């Protein structure tokens, strides 16, 4: 009776305002009002086609705070199955069989979809296709934006990183975008530039934005921060002007905050840690809520709203 | 009948008589699609055409109860073609292969990772243009262009 | 009060009609009538001396649908213990200690037995000794035969594969054999031939059979199919007349079905998948029932029959 | 000319007019071999034949200056076929696809290891029979049978 | 002016009586009359597409007793090249370029041939294609037969092993066969049976033979022995009647000898070592002569006969 | 008495017209006039701090056509030394000791230099520092340009690739640049763009150039081609418009030629192979000459000019 029922979740693109405003709000309370046993008698599948752990460790914990089960595996090593023969779609069709649901992560980029098709009525959650989509991340992100600035409307956003191979600013953006008129800032070093497609779409739509290579002014008329990471790929003398580092002297502050779907390294400084705008963490602890919401939506038929 | 036509078909009895659509890319179609895995007899050659000579009707292709878009589908490889009818008293009104929006099994995410290419799929790509033709890849949500695809 | 109590299960040979007709029927309902909590307060051991996963993933799921616990590990890598010193029988004697039961799998071929001896009153389930026995598989197989053809009596069986190193047609056969007068067919390529011992025993007994290299006629007077796998070992130009492949044009059908303790590869065709006689899967989903039956027999004292 | 024949060719000008050799395995040939990567026009259909009706000449195939064994080569997939000539005054004397002994690029060591299948090859297999047809695989000196090969 | 010049050697099949009687006799003296510098100014390629070492270590040593050079590599690890892109036929075409010749070994089974084509005038020696051919071995074998029994004519041969996947009895046989009327014995355990093709050919030709599972009588009317190895593949309870073991009490001897292209393990006993019929070794030391012969044939134009 | 004596070679930058015109011409004959024994009594070091093989296999072969020796190793595995303690500069200082010279390759990027300092009078050749310099490559390249177009003066060059991380167009360019007025073309996909430093230098100097994304026209007024490679790093859906592929229909040819310090993969087509402008190979075989020249310059005092 719930919009979400037996629907497989897999790509943020593929989801509707509403929907967001829902997991968004089923999790808000869940957060204020937990329920272990919503799920008892359930078992789930914590398939780690590509070991991942931060994501897994939180998925899971999720299953169990709702009450429930697991059976899963992380791979690349001492994990088996089919290989030099079998199909990730034989794995599933059997798996499909006993399970009640499937978070599952992978290297390739169809899997959740590829697995939809073969797994009849057992919803799949996508922790990752590959370099393609992570709905859990961005809704995880999206909320958190929400409990903070207090709305996903009339914002001052900015995401300073490697917006190029950036897996999550790509989602974030287009979810943060469905909602409206908010201007985005893209402090990217012409190489971790912003792809010319997620734009024509900002443009595409009716929305706005600007460019800068500072963390500076862009920063005072700014509300939540996504610093991605920066790494390999580029030379190792390509970590030349690594100046897009968040650290401590900003004061010309506001009452915004900073985020980063970890894991930080250089991006940002212990020094900061401490002081407001910090959260990268809360940002994390808030995925345990963002997920749950789903899974109980995903698997229940109705709610205690 | 030493090669030709005799498009006697139309229900319980059919024909197909592809005759070089554009050129040397109608063979394609053939595998590009079934239509040889099938009873009814077939007919082709290469018009090496300019179209028609003295008076040229103003059309070509195949005729044989494809479907509706058993085509629309060619929209991509022979947009400039045309189906069926009859010379005395007949039916196949203004029908041109006109973009489908979702080619089906013919093609191939050039992406190296799509699961596509690893198992029991379907090529399903979706089509949007204004640009120069766009094709997405339910699989690996990525966008390539009629080009580089068309090939593979 | 139950025949099965505190008895360790480990080899199909070593089990009695009755017994089969029991797990066979305790699982039939369990299937029609589940019970999570039959087992609560239980923890079990999911010992994967030899990582295996399809088998593990289902074992386990089993523990939990009955309600319960786990603690286990899959190995060949980042797993520890004793090594260049300790005994799989030191592992056990301690394990033995906290656990309530032990599924456990291995490379060698005594283990379950070897472990019996040292594990005093904590039953061991054998997911595998080695190339020796897998009771769970064949009873898993056996049933499934049952819910299908509707009896394990007056059948038309056939197992086309690599009946030589075939781990499961070896069990199957001798269980399917305890019951009676049924004729078996062995479409094996003189090399994956049928060992001269499981026969003298068909013969040994009072039973029958025939030989063929077709999938053909053998097939019309046929009821359930075991296609094994076919692989390595033999040359790679030894996969010459790989003609013992199940695929699609059979029509000269019946209303039988096809099975394969996966995982398929070449053996059989997507094309089939679809259409009846298919099941390889259900065959799988039915192991979650076949196991459970045991474990609650194994560990409870009585029943709600 | 609404589909047919008009086997006007024979030098500077040619045709090819494969007409269902055995059936639905003449498409094959087509890719099975070039002969579509080529100027001259082509002609086919499906005779759904019994051969011929009233008086049937007693032959079929293609006609077009293949070579000599541009055939002999089909010896394997349509042994029962036949080439070219002319209806008034003509030349293509008793010529039947008759085993070559070495198929060339069509096929595939089913062997999993042949380097064949790993690089820039050639299918070259050699043919001997008395048995039921034998094919070796300069590559991986192994012997399989017209069968299991023919497929792949 | 030499039959052998610039011809690539690769498969025993593909070689003519003559030819054999040649490397056969160019090596006989070479053996009695060495020449370092026949080759000076030469470099060669010791390509170990598949590390192999016994074979490599002797190849090589060969190059150098003739005087000369090397450049090569053994692989499966810390060796490079092309991979996830390049062709063993790009490797060669460059290699081809500086070298003067190529011994080379591999996993796949075309390579030497596949490499012929691409390596214009630089002869390739095949130390192995795969499971296909090893000319060096069998001519190595063939000779040695010769310096012993004193001819490759009117013999009593026997090869007790795993004549099935046996790589060398397959060559041996058909070389030992070109010559004439000699009767062969095949003490093979119906599973390491003799393939039905190298026979129809014995038969094919005009030649003879018998079968036995003894080492016994077959043995008194016997002249040179090929015991192959016996291993893996088959069960490990498949090393059941491993009775085809050569050991010590034979006395009902003759003045024959025993051979084995190593490496022995169980096949044969230290105990034997000692006493005549032994040689497995000399058999080896004689490959350093068998090779050389080639390479100088292979690369010189004429001889000091 | 020779400019080159006891000088360590390591970076093309760090070398003078003259010098180039020298190895350039000592190798031209060497090529027309070989000398094994120029070097006898020499041993050299073929240090493969980073296994590399195409480069190694040719270096080496070099040592020996000149007559000489080797002792070396390829690494990343079963190679030893110091580790979790010792210095590539302890390795050297000892090595230094017995050797007569050192080709040596590495991961890091000082090594040859770092090793100069510590290796007193034993010249080092650099097969690679890292992502920094490969003098051997580019002089190897440079020549070859020469025996072809017949001069390194008044050319039509073009290098279509991944001029960004391109290791060799970076050298090539600046060597091909020392000489004069020649115009260069850079068919690079704005991402494998041309770095803004090797330019300001074209500009810096007095030289010219243009840009295009075709292989087309740029191509008719063109004389030697450097296609680099294209790979990893960028997405795998980043191999989107891989249109900078050299293949076959060019005809609108000239009598130029194509080069590629291998190894090709996609860059260019078998189809081409064949026909002129091909050479990628000769380009290779010409490194055996380019090196030698050095080493005998490097180590002799004078010449037979
Ligand atoms: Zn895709
Ligand atoms: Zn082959």
């Amino acid at each position: 009776a719930n919009p979400l029922y037996q629907s497989h979740i897999i790509s943020i693109n593929d989801l509707s305002r509403d929907d967001l405003n829902l997991v968004l709000a089923t999790a808000a309370k869940l957060k204020a009002n937990p329920q272990p046993e919503l799920l008892k008698h359930k078992v789930i599948a914590s398939c780690f086609f590509e070991a991942s752990t931060r994501t897994r460790l939180s998925f899971q914990t999720s299953m169990h705070r709702l009450g429930a089960s697991v059976v899963g595996f992380s791979d690349s090593a001492n994990t088996s199955l089919g290989k030099k023969g079998q199909t990730l779609a034989n794995t599933i069709s059997v798996i499909s069989t006993y399970v009640d649901a499937i978070v599952m992560r992978h290297p390739q980029e169809g899997a959740a979809r590829l697995a939809t098709e073969f797994s009849g009525n057992v919803p799949v959650l996508n922790a990752g296709d590959g370099s393609n989509q992570h709905p859990t991340q961005t809704l995880l992100d999206l909320f958190t934006i929400q409990q903070t600035e207090g709305r996903l409307n009339n914002l001052h956003v900015a995401m300073v990183g490697d917006l190029k191979y950036g897996r999550t600013v790509h989602s974030l953006t287009q979810a943060l975008a469905k909602f409206d008129g908010n201007r985005f800032y893209f402090i990217a070093p012409d190489a971790l530039a912003m792809p010319e497609y997620i734009l024509d779409m900002l443009d595409e739509k009716g929305i706005a934005w600007s460019l800068h290579s500072s963390i500076e002014e862009v920063m005072t008329r700014v509300q939540k921060e996504r610093l991605d990471p920066s790494e390999y790929a580029x030379v190792k003398a390509q970590f030349l002007v690594r100046a897009n580092s968040l650290g401590g002297l900003h004061n010309a502050k506001m009452n915004a905050k900073v985020l980063h779907p970890l894991p930080r390294v250089d991006e940002i400084a212990t020094d900061v840690d401490k002081t407001p705008h910090a959260w990268y963490f809360q940002q994390a602890g808030n995925g345990i809520f963002a997920r749950q919401a789903l899974l109980a939506l995903v698997l229940n038929r109705d709610l205690v709203l | 009948m030493t090669h030709n036509d005799k498009l006697q078909v139309a229900e319980i009895k059919r024909g197909t008589v592809i005759n070089h659509i554009p050129a040397e890319i109608g063979f394609k179609l053939l595998s590009l699609f079934k239509l040889t895995e099938t009873q009814d007899r077939i007919t082709i050659g290469l018009n090496l055409p300019s179209g028609e000579m003295g008076r040229k009707d103003l059309i070509k292709i195949e005729n044989t109860f494809l479907s509706e878009d058993e085509v629309d589908e060619l929209a991509l490889y022979a947009p400039q073609a045309t189906v069926n009818r009859i010379n005395d008293y007949e039916v196949v009104g203004k029908s041109r292969p006109s973009l489908p929006e979702r080619n089906i099994d013919v093609l191939v995410c050039p992406d190296s990772n799509c699961i596509s290419h690893a198992e029991p799929v379907s090529s399903s790509f979706a089509v949007r243009r204004a640009d120069d033709i766009a094709l997405k890849c339910k699989y690996c949500e990525k966008e390539f262009s009629h080009n580089v695809v068309l090939a593979n």
